[PDB]
RNA sequence: GCUAAACCUAGCCCCAAACCCCACCUUACUACCAGACAACCUUAGCCAAACCAUUUACCCAAAUAAAGUAUAGGCGAUAGAAAUUGAAAUGGCGCAAUAGAUAUAGUACCGCAAGGGAAAGAUGAAAAACAAGCAUAAUAUAGCAAGGACUAACCCCUAUACCUUCUGCAAUGAAUUAACUAGAAAUAACUUUGCAAGGAGAGCCAAAGCUAAGACCCCCGAAACCAGACGAGCUACCUAAGAACAGCUAAAAGAGCACACCCGUCUAUGUAGCAAAAUAGUGGGAAGAUUUAUAGGUAGAGGCGACAAACCUACCGAGCCUGGUGAUAGCUGGUUGUCCAAGAUAGAAUCUUAGUUCAACUUUAAAUUUGCCCACAGAACCCAAAUCCCCUU
RNA sequence: ACUGAACUCCUCACACCCAAUUGGACCAAUCUAUCACCCUAUAGAAGAACUAAUGUUAGUAUAAGUAACAUGAAAACAUUCU
RNA sequence: UCUCUUACUUUUAACCAGUGAAAUUGACCUGCCCGUGAGAGGCGGGCAUAACACAGCAAGACGAGAGACCCUAUGGAGCUUUAAUUUAUUAAUGCAAACAACCUGCAUUAAAAAUUUCGGUUGGGGCG
């Protein structure tokens, strides 16, 4: 603990404070960084290199229509809707290498990611999920079990 | 400053060592000028029995038989004094019978009781 | 350690009875300075660092964990030649000299963890010979443990018990991370 | 001024 | 700050941080200018140009502003039009 | 407490042999709890270490000390069971051999002092014992002789070696 | 003197008596039964530590808020002024800061 | 150690045994349901949700009610569920001043009111919401019949609401006697809320009184076993006899 | 060989389960007379904010999660939800007489009271069987008491006790023995596993991550503040009803001298005392505003006061006890096994200079490649020493 | 010239002399699992180590057998005397 | 009282007998001179030096147990204020309320108080 002082006795100041200069954080002016935080959507993406990857795998099944239960099931993606998550989006990523007919149900998705999609011979909507439907949809097993 | 030895009539002053007695009957009161009326009718009259007679004693020998405790019941009363005269008066008004509505009006009233032992 | 519960606790100086005035002034008397009978200096005083209520020790090491320490016990008990599978445990009978003598004879050791696949089905002689005995235990394929296997100087299987064993422990291998606990339905999941 | 601290009877009343 | 809250034993978030300070999950704080907004009158348009912008923090700063926010905090947020999307990864880092 | 004092006069030796120096008789008596300082006792004991039980008895019945009468008291009772019990052959043939003053079980009291204060006072008791052997009492040392401290100055002249070398 | 001058009665412990011998068994209960129950249901204790572990604050913060309603009243005042002196050390008092 | 029950359930558990089991069913349902009075001392919010201006999110709102003081005096009385609100306040309403214990009394008039059902004028310290309130109900046989316990909040309000039922229940001709038409008249125009004798009888009763009452009712000298043994003597004679 | 030393169970701790004759409110433990008074009412403060003044977590009616999120806040210290989700159900890696309950006991003892509050016992199947301190044994020129030694105890030579606080010794603490007596944890990081673009037994994280484990955060001490009790048997004053005041001089006296009585001017004794304010002498008053016994009253953000800030149960510029309370203390003191290793003075801000934060220095682990020394050449006019830079080596 | 260190050489062996701090290797005793069975091993734990707080409790020292304390005289122990 | 002290008696005292504390105490096998140190029994150079008792003394052991002075603390408390913040409380008025008064609410003015503080440098003090 070192010599007799405040800090071996302790009882040192709280952190972020300064000796009675003003703080670091509180002399920086506040601005707006993460007001409303917690309000704005999130969606997680789904890179057409990861759709490809599951379709390949097998993961996920092309012949069928996709949408965010079959990703989740998949494990292509996970979804936390508690966490402001308002499901997945297409990112063009790998858009050069995809080659797969899908159906596929997102809630964004980039116009390159549809033109792949499309030119793919596949067809993909982007449809809208509050957060209830988006919790129920993701794990509807415990949506079933809650008995509503 | 004792707090635990008994608070007894030898302990405070003149008039605490008056007031205060040792448990004994009170016998009358207190008329002016402190003097004592005694009633008669206050005093435990001691209704001694002629002994002169009397067969038992203090001791029982040990020769009696030994017996089963059967602690007597109101129901074991009434069978003894009351069921025969009502097994009777029925086969050919409860007071009739021993019983007795209201213990007023007795000099031994049962309940309150107001006689001594 | 993990379904260790330790019930020791000791009275902190707060909780030790009294204490609440102060011995003597702190200046004059020309004694130490004190401000309860109480503190852990004194005789009688609080502890000032003992244990603190029923404390838990729980922590749960990854299923996966798990499932490979009971495979690489089973496979350390195969390769040490402790490990005997069985047809079944019917004994011809009850009798616990009978099984005792069946494992000196065979030279098993001296202490023998048969497990069956489940409780109900485990027959009667086998249960009634185990029950009077300590170092032979008889479990369920649902009891079985790495601590319990490394107790017993020997292991002895049934073959319903290895194939049940065989199931449940390649499972945890091959399987998707969950969605929600396995208790939950699954698609393929009993 | 300190008063004087008088110690438990007691301990200088025991007896063999 | 209160290391373990009396409700529920956590660790809490000194919120002062929150409202000045914005972190990319690479670890960087960024910050704007004490006094960008005080006496424009008075600065050079180069002062003005330098406090109008947004800054890194120090390396110590940053492990303080990251012992005064929880995880939370600390976590991928994949917000719609973020602009320092780009800004949340380090590329081309050596070391 | 000990009490090994006591158990010291119980130790029964083995038969000796014909040829073999009659064995002196050794008389352990003691009294305990004695209401007197085992440091004014001391001086009791120190004074009649070694002499004839006689003598120590006419030492002490002409001193002053109360521990004397006790010392009396205790060696009449030494003699009188060394002569009953321990075959010894005559009353007057012991000589004290050893002769000590140990602490007893003392008792804390209180000593009121002048301004509230007090001291805590020892009622302090003291065991004495002593060991009464049959025979004449030893010769005093004799003093060192001039003869005898040259001798041992010329012993340790002629013990020198040449230190620290071959 | 602080040393025993006998040697204490000699500690005979039975390594197979009932308790020790089936130790641990079913601690696999979930890996081993679909998971029907989960290990920390065989734990048996305080219902407010029942598979849950945290330092002294927490454990006590846990203790008030489960069964403080039950507590009996002295019980509680120490562990109300137990959860406030931990909250003062915890949250004022160390080395690191 | 624990006690078995939580140290709030005690009165509950009270209630449960003893001559308080023995009280009536729907007394004990009286005693035990309670529902929040009627705001007098803040204004309720009018939804459930709101949408707040600083986020402009929809958030749910409560209407926490403040604790309101009842003095003794008050139980005397009539008070519109009015009392006293023992608070605080911020000198010269800002946060960043001293902090000064505040008690806001209600303004109690001297009134007399005259009940219908009861026949009687009675002088009664009330409020100026209590005088709303039974200019709303259009009487104060209608108050008090109308207002329930918890928004009457008087001793002497239920005990009127006790005395105007149970004279509604046994339509006592005590009521304008010699006047039989204006008593049926009176009873028909308070016939909504005519209630069971039995129930009348306990209404606005503390949970004292009623066990009270309770004990009054069941307390019994205990017959001499005289008449129950004579009785099973005569009974058991009588099936001797048939047999 | 004395004092002593040794013991194992009396019991206790944490959980689970389970809900639990007579007398006595008057002076309590008092057989026996005309009632009437009856209860409810925000906690505060310490403390944190390094002052403090708004503010500062606290039996709440399901664990987990949402989440330390929304929000609140000298927008600062800090405080902090909800919607929503919905788990389960037999003792001890506890103490063993300075421990564990204070407990052999709320007893003894202490206090007027509220309150405070101990200590200790050890045979046997049967009782109808080795600490300190001393002694044995006082001591020999000279010296931190030992070491090198030596034939030899000493003699010879060498040697400035320990801890802590300072730049350094002086200063602090220690009679000594036994027992007890003081580093509690998150953020991340590091190591070791598991699985791996996925990890985790819901929630959470994820651009090699994730899960789990290991591993870091002391003790004693104020004057204080506030809440509620208890105190006017001392003392301050007062109320009721009492009592005392010899003798002489004067005469109806807040008169004089002087007993008892009250007080306490000066000296001496005493100073752990006879005494936690006394004794002897000397002295002031001693029919008055006197002294005094009895009962009652005034109670602490108060009482009472011929103000001395005096007295209010020996310690009153704000009593005592209990509680908040383990108050707080940037201050003092302490902070216990062995061994090795790296390891030293640059400033800045600060109600700040007895402190802290950053820097600098120091330590550990890791990545990479240049680091130091330094040849020329080079670094200002106004008008010494050296320093920086720097290829080689 | 010689004497003169823990400098240097010599035979052998080497991690074995810095405050605060920091890294590391071991470890007494206790309990638990399993061993062991005249007192141990591998691990898991923790009220886990005292030459020092005018530290707490108990014992005994030092001062010290010191300061201090006490019982008028004779006697027939009747009594008398001061 | 003193020049100028003396004699005696009692207590004390010292010896014998009984009983038997307290502060204090790191260990002490505990010397003097000079020097060093800013102050020496313990360090350096010299000198002295068998061992212990008893009674005195008060030069040293910065003698022991309790004392004052200066400075510090973002430590208290008492007191005063034209220090800051308040009127919670009382007393007044005014306006509402209600039928002049009382009560309640809101204001204003006082009295009384309540909480808290009293930065830094400049030997102190005054003015600076
Ligand atoms: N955890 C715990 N278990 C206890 C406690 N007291 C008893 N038990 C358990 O109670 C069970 C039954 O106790 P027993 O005394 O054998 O039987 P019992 O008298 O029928 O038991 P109860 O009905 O509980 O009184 C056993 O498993 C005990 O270990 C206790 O204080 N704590
Ligand atoms: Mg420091
Ligand atoms: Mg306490
Ligand atoms: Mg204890
Ligand atoms: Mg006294
Ligand atoms: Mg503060
Ligand atoms: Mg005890
Ligand atoms: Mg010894
Ligand atoms: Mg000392
Ligand atoms: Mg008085
Ligand atoms: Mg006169
Ligand atoms: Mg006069
Ligand atoms: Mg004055
Ligand atoms: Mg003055
Ligand atoms: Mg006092
Ligand atoms: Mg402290
Ligand atoms: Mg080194
Ligand atoms: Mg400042
Ligand atoms: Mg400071
Ligand atoms: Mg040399
Ligand atoms: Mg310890
Ligand atoms: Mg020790
Ligand atoms: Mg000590
Ligand atoms: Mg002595
Ligand atoms: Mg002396
Ligand atoms: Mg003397
Ligand atoms: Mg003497
Ligand atoms: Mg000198
Ligand atoms: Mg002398
Ligand atoms: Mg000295």
């Amino acid at each position: 603990r070192g010599h007799k002082g405040e800090r071996q006795r302790g009882t040192r100041p709280r952190l972020g404070f300064e000796g009675g200069q003003t703080p670091f954080y509180i002399r920086i002016p506040k601005y707006g960084f993460n007001e409303g935080h917690s309000f704005r959507r999130q969606y997680k993406p789904l890179s057409l290199n990861r759709l490809q990857y599951l379709i390949d795998l097998g993961r996920v099944d092309p012949s069928q229509p996709i949408d965010l239960t079959q990703l989740v099931n998949g494990r292509g993606v996970t979804i936390q809707p508690l966490k402001r998550d308002y499901g997945v989006q297409l990112v063009e990523e790998g858009a050069d290498t995809f080659t797969a007919k899908v159906n596929i149900e997102v809630q964004l998705a980039s116009e390159l990611a549809i033109a792949a999609i499309e030119k793919n011979g596949g067809v993909v909507t982007t449809a809208f999920y509050d957060p209830r439907s988006l919790d129920i949809v993701c794990k509807p097993v415990p949506f079933f079990l809650r008995g509503q | 400053a004792d707090r635990m030895s008994k608070w007894t009539s030898k302990r405070g002053p003149r008039s605490f060592r008056g007031r205060k007695g040792r448990g004994a009957k009170g016998i009358g009161f207190l008329t002016s000028g402190w003097r004592f009326v005694q009633i008669k009718e206050m005093v435990p009259e001691f209704v001694v029995p002629d002994l002169t007679g009397f067969k038992l004693k203090p001791y029982v020998s040990y020769l009696a038989p030994e017996s089963e405790e059967t602690p007597l019941t109101a129901a074991q009363l009434f069978s003894e004094a009351v069921a025969p005269a009502i097994e009777k008066d029925f086969k050919d008004n409860l007071e009739k019978y021993g019983f007795e509505p209201t213990q007023e009006g007795k000099l031994f009233q049962l309940y309150p009781r107001n006689f001594l032992r | 350690n993990f379904k260790r519960i330790s019930y020791a606790k000791t009275k902190t100086r707060a909780e030790v009875r009294g204490g609440g005035r102060k011995p003597w002034p702190q200046k004059g008397t020309g004694r130490a300075r004190h401000g309860s009978i109480r503190s852990p200096l004194w005789r009688g005083g609080g502890v000032a660092h003992g244990p603190r209520g029923p404390t838990s020790y729980y922590y749960m090491l990854p299923m996966k964990v798990r499932a490979l320490g009971l495979k690489v016990a089973l496979t350390v008990k195969l390769a040490q030649d402790d490990l005997h599978i069985m047809d079944s445990l019917e004994l011809p009978t009850g009798d616990p000299q009978y099984l005792t003598e069946l494992a000196h004879y065979r030279r098993w050791g001296d202490s023998v963890l048969l497990v069956d696949l489940t409780h109900e089905e485990m027959p009667q002689s086998i249960v009634e010979a185990t029950s009077r005995l300590k170092t032979f235990n008889l479990i369920p394929a649902v009891g079985l443990n790495v601590h319990s296997m490394l107790k017993h100087q020997t292991l002895v299987l049934t073959l319903p018990t290895v194939a049940f064993l065989e199931d449940k422990l390649l499972w945890q291998d091959s399987r998707y991370r969950p969605l929600y606990p396995f208790s939950l339905p699954y698609s393929d999941f009993p | 001024f300190t008063p004087p601290i008088y110690q438990p009877k007691f301990k200088t009343e025991k007896e063999f | 700050l209160t290391y373990f809250s009396a409700r529920k034993g956590k660790r809490k978030t000194v919120k002062a941080v929150i409202d000045r300070f914005l972190r990319l999950h690479c670890g960087l704080w960024v910050r704007r200018k004490a006094g960008y907004k005080k006496k424009l009158w008075k600065k050079t348009p180069a002062r003005k140009k330098r406090l109008r912008e947004f800054v890194f923090c120090n390396k110590t700063q940053s492990k303080l502003l990251d012992k005064m926010t929880t995880s939370f905090w600390k976590r991928r947020n994949w917000y719609v039009d973020d602009p320092y999307q780009k800004y949340h990864d380090r590329t081309n880092l050596k070391v | 407490i000990s009490r090994k004092w006591e158990k010291k006069n119980k130790i029964v030796y083995p038969p000796q042999l014909p040829g073999e120096p009659r064995r002196p008789a050794e008389i352990y008596h003691c009294r305990r709890q004695i209401k007197y300082s085992k440091d004014k006792m001391w001086y009791l004991a120190k004074l009649i270490r070694g002499m004839s039980i006689d003598q120590a008895l006419a030492q002490l019945e002409f001193n002053d000390k109360k521990g004397a009468k006790i010392i009396k008291e205790v060696l009449l009772e030494a003699q009188d069971m060394a002569v009953r019990d321990h075959n010894v052959e005559f009353r007057s043939n012991l000589y004290i051999a050893e002769s000590t003053s140990g602490r007893g079980q003392c008792l804390k009291r209180i000593r009121y002092h002048g301004r509230g204060r007090f001291g805590i006072m020892e009622k302090v008791y003291c065991h004495y014992f002593v060991k009464l052997v049959e025979g004449p009492p030893p010769p005093p040392e004799p003093p060192k002789t001039a003869v005898a401290h040259a001798k041992e100055y010329i012993q340790q002249l002629r013990s020198r070696t040449i230190v620290h070398t071959l | 003197i602080g040393i025993r001058l006998t040697l204490p009665p000699p500690k005979v412990v039975d390594r197979w008596n009932e308790k020790r011998a089936m130790f641990g068994v079913y601690d696999n209960i979930g890996i081993l039964g679909n998971f029907e129950k989960h290990p920390k249901e065989l734990i048996r204790g305080p219902i407010w530590l029942r598979g849950w572990k945290g330092n002294e604050l927490q454990r006590c913060i846990r203790k008030r808020k489960m069964v403080g309603s039950r507590m009996f009243a002295d019980d509680l005042h120490n562990l109300n002024k137990r959860i406030r002196y931990l909250y003062k050390h915890f949250n004022r008092h160390g080395k690191f800061r | 150690p624990l006690h078995k029950y939580p140290v709030w359930l005690w009165k509950r558990l009270q209630l449960r045994e003893g001559i308080c089991s023995r009280l009536p069913g729907h007394y004990l349902r009286s005693l035990e349901e309670e529902r929040t009075p009627t705001p007098v001392h803040y204004r309720p919010h009018g939804a459930k949700f709101k949408i707040n201006p600083k986020n402009g999110q929809r958030e749910r709102v409560e209407d926490v009610p403040i604790p309101i003081y009842f003095p003794p005096e008050s139980q005397r009385g009539l008070w519109g569920g009015e009392g006293w609100i023992l608070g605080q306040i911020y000198a010269n309403n800002d946060k960043l001043s001293k902090r000064l214990k505040k008690v806001w009394k209600p303004q109690l008039f001297e009134r007399e009111f005259y009940s219908e059902i009861l026949d009687k004028k009675f002088t009664v310290t009330v409020t100026m919401r209590t005088l709303d309130l039974i200019d709303e109900a259009y009487g104060l046989d209608f108050y008090i019949l109308k207002t329930p316990k918890e928004d009457l909040c008087s001793k002497f309000g239920m005990d009127l609401k006790r005395g105007m039922l149970l004279r509604l229940a046994r339509q006592d001709p005590q009521l304008h006697p010699e006047d039989p038409e204006r008593r049926a008249a009176i009873y028909d125009k308070y016939k909504e809320f005519a209630i069971p004798e039995e129930e009348a009888e306990w209404v606005g009763l503390t949970l004292e009184e009623a066990i009270e009452k309770q004990r009054l009712l069941e307390e019994k000298d205990p017959v001499p076993l005289f008449k129950i043994y004579v009785a099973e003597l005569i009974q058991q004679l009588q099936q001797q006899a048939l047999s």
